[PDB]
């Protein structure tokens, strides 16, 4: 009734098998004996029947441990080791840091890696140099002379220089200034930064990679600028990880100090949640990811579209494309390499999430490289695609249009900013629409584009369509209305 | 602070139940005692083996009598493996099914079959993917197929061993 | 290589345990040809006994390995059994005279071995001496018939 | 210590033995003028407690011979195949086409109503599937599922399990620089298939190969996401004819039932473009029935259609578009 | 390569455990323990136990109460009477087994008819064994 | 870096096999430089050496235990130890061990060497003298030979 | 075995030379009776 039936496995109680063994004692000497209490065989007998409990306890567990479920400890690994799923051992945590410094400190000073703690359990993850990593500056106040300003090109490798005097340290004459020297940023870098500076003319400073509620939000992706007269106060991110493997967490604003504090140190936080380590990894954990393992994709396009667009901090559009046969193809292909297009990924943090790609296939071109370690050490290629603006003339009969509504229809025509590389066509049509769209309802509409810096007489009504690394790219300020 | 596997050995099993002897009445008096120790005993070898009939059975130290059940189930016959290998190929094949073949992945499953450092692999501009092995503890030609298996379609590959660097 | 320093030590440890452990009436076995004694040999081997004889009795049994048991019949001797253990006992029978006992040694007992002058014996055996010998050495019950084969023919 | 699992099998003691040695054992603490022979006190006491260790290691016994594949049955069966991920199948249903229900909205397909086994003729449809049963469900169980991709069986079992209607399927690799026996392109690789869609596999491929489009094959479809294509084949394109020859007691009716039925197993499950060993078909013949029935036995493979003379014994391969099939209205037996 | 030492250790564990015991036993005090059960004694403990002779022996009366006390008569004498120091060898009457030389009258029990074995045959059984060959 | 632990390994198990099988003396030099003795070695302690022991004297100490001294009367021979006897506590010499319980006699085991009366399994060459040409009396070579040789004919 | 190309058996009375190899069964005599023992068993590879 207890042991094995068609039902899986039971557990008898202890009153059952006393019975049992008590009954099969009185039929061993008749009805006549005593087995209660004062029995020297009762002390025998119970004390001998309490053991077997345990051994059918036992018995019973050792059914479960080839089930589905009542799997544990060494026997679960087995179970889902035929599925080829293995445990997590100790990880150490990842995360990264920036600190501001202060403005003597020269670009090509490098910090030691091994000479440095963030806190109790944090270090730098590798050398890290000032030059390259900026993410943030602040200027105000206190910089007349004459200014020297560098910048690394995001698309080329091409080194830009900009001359400027600072005749007046307040005023008019510093606003523009600091327009030249936004102006000069941004045409570099992305569209996307412009965003996030600003000048403060009631204070006459200017923000780089802040809110307007003055909070350092950092800007789209690293880079390298400077300025011969080194003013204002420069910020740049780090990489950190923990001393040793275990479990540890930090928020989004908890790293306060570094032990050793360098030579013009300002300050240091956090910028997001780090990826907290974890201890030996426990078997409800363990369940749940063999259970999720489903949208685990790799090594397959729609993959590793879906991969980059939620690994980077940024990585706007992305596209591919495919040569494999024995020859170079119209597009500048070798014979056997994938071609992957991107658009504000950065460089390092992209390349590491292409390591998604399927093993033995080439890929590894384009115009940008970086070099991994596996171990050995081994280099991927791609490109960023080079934007193209263009000049947007409207004209309409109908009432005039007033100051601050033209507004809607200027931004309206971001759609134009959402072209795919290559396949971007305008379809003026559509621009047509949403010009008609984003007002209120209520003659007669026209649209002509054109590439910046052209005559007038470039205006046309055919539809534009993208180069092979070109994408479509648009700014409030160049749109302009026409009554007729 | 505690195993999570109960599957053990009772701990002192023997002087348990002597406990329940209610208050020395009987001890040291060398007749009941033995009795009652040679019955309990007993209950000693059949809860040692208990153990080994569920830890035995485990796919790590099954020996080839029974491993060949465990891999009949799986459709991975024996055919001219031997033991200690036919474990390995048993591993691998399993493993395989949730692989994508990239380049971190494929490093993995060769570190389960020759250390941490005993292999390298060399990668090429067409296709070509290179397989080094250093430190190799078991024959490679019966291994070899299952080693193509696990890699992407089109793969060209080449395979060199070697005893040390 | 290694395997054979396994293989030393693995024998050596069961020659060892033997040695220690031995039966009594044992010896062990080494490398080389020689034979190597166990301690149960070794004390009563050179001489070592519990002082205090105890009776014989039918209805006994021995366990121990070392110590006297005196038989009698009023001749009295001492009797061991070297190969008794508590896990190998023996069952003292009506007389000891009739296997692993043997009787402790005086300088009456001598008087169960064969004097030199005219003994009687209760199976003795001999070497077979080479066919056609006509000395005085001793014939076996074989080499007589081994020798009255050729008569036949 | 020969009690138990070790490694040859399981060892289970009978009922005497284990009296012998507590007796002994028993014994061996109080001499041997101790009273234990039949019906006597301290041995009614031993029986007692040694039956009841007994039952100890047959339900050990038990244990383990429910867990392997050979004794596996009814609910057992279902959790030793329930460990590898997958589960006997349900109450199934009809599906029809333009008691039932349409399947979903229609403008300018069928379903059945009731729950399982069922109005299914032509000119008045999927019946039966009420529940599966052991048998099919130990075949169900030869397949494989993994979520692995770009890999020769992730490619594999991924159609096995989502094109509708496939029924066998193949891969072949050219994995080198110059064309191969097969004329296939070097860095190439072919799939061939045996039933199902043309536009639906050319979907679950996409999904599960390679961000390098390496296919071909007979035909193409094209798809989009960009826009590229996939290749694949077919193969069908043949039927085989058995007869069988043995010399002994004739196997009445339903032994031939028997064989003929486990021979069909054998020859269907045969790879495409494999080959047909005649010691293999002969092994069926002599397992799918009880040994000691016959003396001599001969097979003869011939296409349908095909004339009596045709009949040959040797090996049998196909093509590489081909598949071996057998049927019924075949299988000619015949006493020597 | 080497992990047969799987086998090694339930061999060396064992071999601490004789090597235990051997060093009680040397070096006891006036017990060891064997995987048997039985004891055995250390040395400084076997000296004492085993069997002592009062060394004065007693004059000689014929008349008896101790196996342990000597007597003296003209001899040492026990009471187990049995005589304790003669002045006669042994090696000069009892024959060695080995290459012995019997003098007198030697006898042993005649062995079966048709024995062919390492036994020694009697002159009363060769002779008899002789006549069924003469006929 | 286990090729450390197996150097190590190899010639330990050499140590040990060398002590197991020490002849019936060896001493095995430890890494420490202290001296191992083999099991032979340890074993003396028993073997009770009797060689020929020192004669008796009046005056000097005896300093080992189961070290054997010869004595004689003024009539017997005997042979005394003193099991009390140690390093460090030497038994002081006296003029007769009869009165010394310090002293205690040894006797002799091997009888071993002697053909018991019954069934006695003898080695080498035994003779005895040619019986007359019989009934009970072991025959010789000669004898039988003697007796069939006038049978041939 | 486990499943799975060719296979052949060929018997002979002990003793015989490697031509006594053949295919067609063998018959127990009046009073004879057949025998094998383990060690009696080859096997070649083709």
């Amino acid at each position: 009734n207890y042991g094995l039936t068609g039902s899986g496995f039971n557990l008898p109680p202890m009153d059952d098998l006393v019975q049992e063994t008590k009954k099969t004692f009185k039929s061993a000497f008749g009805e006549d004996f005593n087995t209660e209490s004062n029995s020297v065989a009762d002390k025998l007998i119970q004390i001998f029947n309490e053991r077997e409990y345990q051994l059918w306890l036992l018995m019973g567990s050792v059914y479960y441990a080839q089930t589905m479920q009542g799997a544990e400890g060494i026997y679960l690994d087995d179970l889902l080791g035929k599925r080829g799923i293995y445990r997590l051992g100790k990880t150490r945590s990842t995360g990264t840091v920036v600190m501001t410094i202060d403005s003597s400190v020269p670009y090509n000073m490098i910090y030691s890696a091994a000479t440095y703690t963030i806190d109790t359990d944090y270090e730098l993850s590798s050398d890290v140099q000032v030059a390259g990593n900026i993410v943030a500056q602040l200027i105000k106040g206190t910089d007349v002379g004459t200014y020297r300003l560098q910048i690394q090109n995001t698309t080329d490798q091409s080194v830009k220089t900009l001359s400027l005097n600072l005749t007046a340290t307040s005023g008019q004459p510093l606003i523009t200034f600091f327009g030249q020297i936004k102006d000069f940023i941004v045409n570099n870098t992305i569209l996307s930064n412009q965003d996030r500076i600003w000048i403060d003319s009631t204070e006459g400073a200017l923000y780089i990679g802040y809110d307007t509620n003055k909070i350092m939000i950092g800007l789209s992706s690293r880079v390298d600028f400077r300025t011969n007269p080194m003013a204002g106060t420069r910020s740049i991110s780090m990489d950190v990880r923990s001393i040793e493997p275990g479990y540890i967490s930090r928020d989004v604003h908890s790293v306060r100090s570094i032990n050793p504090t360098p030579g013009g140190f300002v300050d240091i936080d956090n910028l997001s949640a780090f990826i907290d380590g974890s201890d030996v990894e426990s078997d409800n954990e363990y369940r749940i990811r063999a259970a999720t393992s489903i949208s685990e994709g790799k090594a397959t396009r729609p993959a590793i579209l879906a991969a980059l667009l939620n690994k980077v901090e940024g990585i706007e559009k992305v596209r591919i494309f495919n040569n494999n046969t024995d020859k170079t193809n119209s597009l500048g292909i070798p014979p056997y390499r994938f071609m992957v297009v991107c658009y504000g990924g950065g460089t390092a943090e992209i390349s590491q999430v292409l390591y998604d790609t399927i093993a033995t296939s080439n890929n590894t071109y384009g115009d940008t490289f970086y070099d991994i370690t596996t171990d050995q050490v081994e280099r991927i290629w791609h490109t960023k695609a080079a934007a193209r603006q263009l000049a947007i003339r409207v004209r309409y009969r109908g009432r005039p249009l007033s100051l601050t509504e033209e507004t809607a229809i200027a931004n309206g025509l971001a759609t134009a900013v959402n072209g795919t590389m290559i396949a971007g066509t305008l379809y003026n049509v559509r621009l047509v629409g949403t010009v008609m769209s984003s007002t209120s309802p209520d003659t007669q509409v026209y649209v002509d584009i054109k590439n910046k810096g052209q005559p007038d007489s470039a205006y046309v009504n055919t539809d534009v369509t993208a180069s092979t690394t070109q994408v479509l790219s648009l700014e409030l300020e160049d749109v302009i209305f026409s009554q007729i | 602070l505690k195993d999570v596997n109960h599957i053990h050995p009772l701990p002192d099993f023997v002087r348990g139940g002597f406990d329940y002897v209610p208050s020395d009445i009987f001890s040291g008096k060398e007749n009941f005692e033995q009795t009652l120790r040679i019955l309990l005993e007993r209950l000693e070898f059949i809860d040692q083996k208990m153990v080994e009939l569920a830890e035995l059975r485990t796919t790590l130290n099954a020996e080839d009598a029974i491993l060949d059940e465990i891999g009949r189930q799986l459709g991975i016959y024996r055919n001219g493996l031997n033991d200690p290998e036919y474990r390995a190929v048993i591993m691998i094949l399993t493993g395989n099914n949730s692989k994508s073949g990239t380049r971190a992945d494929i490093i993995a499953t060769l570190k389960q079959l020759f250390g941490e450092d005993g292999v390298t692999t060399y990668k090429g501009y067409n296709y070509r993917l290179d397989i080094n092995i250093f430190n190799t503890c078991m024959e490679v030609t019966d291994i070899l197929p299952e080693i193509i298996d696990m890699l992407p379609l089109v793969t060209h590959l080449r395979v060199v061993e070697n005893q040390g660097y | 290589d290694a395997d054979k320093a396994v293989d030393q030590i693995i024998e050596d440890s069961k020659r060892l345990h033997i040695v220690v452990n031995g039966t009594g009436t044992e010896q062990a076995v080494a490398e080389d040809g020689s034979l190597l004694p166990s301690v149960r040999k070794a004390l009563i081997d050179n001489l070592y006994f519990k002082t205090p004889p105890l009776p014989w009795r039918n209805g006994g049994s021995v366990n121990e390995f070392n110590q006297l048991y005196s038989f009698t019949d009023g001749n009295t001797t001492w009797w061991y059994a070297p190969g008794a253990t508590v896990s190998n006992p023996v069952v003292m029978r009506d007389s000891p005279i009739n296997g692993k006992f043997k009787v402790f040694l005086d300088k009456t007992n001598a008087d169960i071995y064969a004097p030199l002058n005219s003994p009687n014996f209760v199976n003795p055996r001999v070497p077979t001496p080479a066919p056609g010998d006509n000395s005085q050495s001793i014939p076996t019950t074989g080499w007589v018939q081994s020798e009255m084969e050729g008569l036949e023919d």
